[PDB]
């Protein structure tokens, strides 16, 4: 029943910075517990009974809070602290927050955008995927719009995002518009249009079949 | 020490059932409640329910009543969760976790992947992603491979037998209508492609498939 809210869902910080993330409950609770999770791994008990550190948790971590408001703090962030942190309470039921992922802060970076027509191989199968890569951008927030002959196309689009990169801390994204071969061949112009905070104009990347 | 060993990945069709296990070791089995937690790909933790191995009582998140059934087996100190009438909503990783004092979860299993699909093992179609005519206007060129319609996970995509790794991005697969699709990109200087050959090598162990696709201008 008790709803736990973690905001923001993504938090940026640099090694050395103090970090504080918050979990708030829809009704007063007695304790908060916290788990750390990294891609490919299970959650790990991190802080429990509001302020107790699990064995093996660095002392730079601390927990606090009371009533409807609780927090997990890192005194001085390390790189290895980039991870998702979930709060957890039990009253009538066990409930979890939505998680806050701590990411490595870096300078903004505009995406490199590439667009690809359907291969002849795919076309012989009656299908047609148009693919757009938007690579090495920061921050992660980005919007991609597909246009066919200048008109926005919303169905048939699938999007995939990489995890933050180990080496340059950027994000990348793949977007695919899948059509039938007959529908694809009926139009001339295909456009991948991206909006990202690094520019007030949409990035336009197109090809014309003719 | 204390360990929870979970059973391996499950692949089942819609409407079927699956029973996954969580073998506990290193402690007095009846002294702790066992909890089960769902995590859909890239999403939050969700509590399913728990079971007391001493008296046998189980408690459920109301959302999973009629979906999940919890049991224990004291002959093998194992906790079980059965998921019935599977739908695509049930594809997730499932964790068992030991509760302490009814409060926190102090030991977690490694998780069991469950994937719901009507598809049997199916090899990928591998499609080259080359820019259209006139697209390469500058100093770099990005190429890709679209790996489509395979089941189950996973595939690997390697560029020029691993020589080009520093500029490679691998995009997580998506499940649609029971089959997976993923893509991979690589960027090289435009002075080296298409003047030189670039090949993506796609391996799909489950179907014994290896596909080498040359990127053509």
């Amino acid at each position: 029943q008790i709803v736990l809210t973690q905001s923001p869902a993504t938090m940026s910080a640099s090694p050395g910075m103090k970090v504080t993330m918050t979990c708030s409950a829809s009704s007063s609770i007695s304790y908060m517990h916290w788990y750390q999770q990294k891609p490919g791994t299970s959650p790990k008990r991190w802080i429990y009974d509001t302020s107790k550190l699990a064995s093996g948790v660095p002392a730079r971590f601390s927990g606090s809070g009371s009533g409807t408001s609780y927090s997990l703090t890192i005194s001085n962030m390390e790189s290895e602290d980039a991870a998702t942190y979930y709060c957890h309470q039990r009253s009538r039921y066990h409930t979890f927050g939505g998680g806050t992922r701590l990411e490595i802060k870096r300078a903004d970076a505009a995406p490199t955008v590439s667009i690809f027509p359907p291969s002849s191989e795919q076309l012989t199968s009656g299908g047609a995927s148009v693919v757009c890569f938007l690579n090495n951008f920061y921050p992660k927030d980005i919007n991609v719009k597909w246009k066919i002959d200048g008109s926005e196309r919303q169905n048939g689009v699938l999007n995939s995002w990489t995890d933050q990169d180990s080496k340059d801390s950027t994000y990348s994204m793949s977007s695919t518009l899948t059509l039938t071969k007959d529908e694809y061949e009926r139009h001339n112009s295909y456009t991948c249009e991206a909006t990202h905070k690094t520019s007030t104009s949409p990035i336009v990347k197109s090809f014309n079949r003719n | 020490e204390v360990q929870l060993q979970q059973s391996g990945p499950e692949l089942e069709k819609p409407g079927a059932s699956v029973k996954i296990s969580c073998k506990a070791s290193g402690y007095s089995f009846t002294g702790y409640n066992m909890n089960w937690v769902k995590q859909s790909a890239g999403k939050r933790l969700e509590w399913i329910g728990n079971i007391d191995p001493y008296y046998g009582g189980a408690s459920y998140n109301q959302k999973f009543k009629g979906k999940a059934t919890l049991t224990v087996d004291k002959s093998s100190t194992t906790a079980y969760m059965q998921l019935q009438s599977l739908t695509s909503e049930d594809s997730a990783v499932y964790y068992c976790a030991r509760g302490g004092y009814g409060r926190y979860f102090d030991v977690w299993g490694a998780g069991t992947a469950v994937t719901v699909s009507v598809a049997k093992t199916t090899p990928p179609s591998v499609y080259p992603l080359a820019p259209g005519c006139g697209d390469t206007t500058g100093s770099s060129v990005t190429l890709g491979c679209l790996v489509k319609g395979y089941f189950p996970e996973s595939v690997t995509v390697t560029w020029n037998s691993g020589s080009l790794s520093s500029s490679v991005h691998t995009f997580p697969a998506l499940l649609q209508s029971g089959l997976y699709t993923m893509s991979s990109s690589v960027t090289v200087p435009s002075s080296t492609w298409p003047s030189q050959t670039v090949t993506c090598s796609v391996a799909h162990p489950a179907s014994s498939t290896t596909v080498d696709k040359k990127l053509e201008p």
